[PDB]
């Protein structure tokens, strides 16, 4: 029908959002260890 | 040394996902209307 | 119909999928605050 | 200091994304049959 | 008509398939980073 | 101690990243024709 292929066009729409979602988190995962390289770096490496 | 606090990051890796938790519930519920 | 069928149960392993995907996230956060905090605990007593 | 040992908490990462790849085949599959 | 939304719908899909596919190696990778601050800890601070 | 470098691995997350952005562009451009 019109409505179940309308229904499946939302479904997907969700599902990709859900994906937009989880790449905004691999983006700021990056940071997160890109965070721990540069303190190790630039406090613990000299320290030692 | 200073410690490391890599926390506000963390948070927002955590909403992130909690949104995508969501959006998956949606697709989930659009498809139990089929 | 049995292609709108065929759609709705692709489009549930895709979700499946992406449910995976979020529980490897949520560990890859344990992984990475189990680093903060061994730094902080273990190594910057030293 | 003892070492740092994340390895369990890696397995788990590594078990969800193994499981992740073969929901997408399957996806794929059912999209072949159309 | 019918064939052609559903041939757009599974496009749609195998389009999406491909991110998740994309995001799955990107967490891959991060298993990679990840691990490798662990072994550059324990081989340069841990005995250092 | 020669410091940490994790860019070479960095740089590979960042490119499947970004292609996996590619895609659900092109997956949404096929929905918005429907």
């Amino acid at each position: 029908a019109r409505s179940d292929i309308e229904k499946l066009k939302e479904a997907i729409r969700d599902t990709n959002k859900a994906v937009q979602s989880v790449q905004s988190s691999i983006g700021n995962l990056i940071v997160a260890i890109k965070s721990v390289q540069d303190y190790v770096n630039k406090e613990i490496v000299p320290s030692i | 040394l200073d410690p490391i606090d890599i926390s506000i990051v963390l948070n927002k890796i955590k909403s992130d996902l909690e949104e995508s938790k969501e959006w998956i519930r949606r697709s989930n519920q659009k498809l139990d209307s089929i």
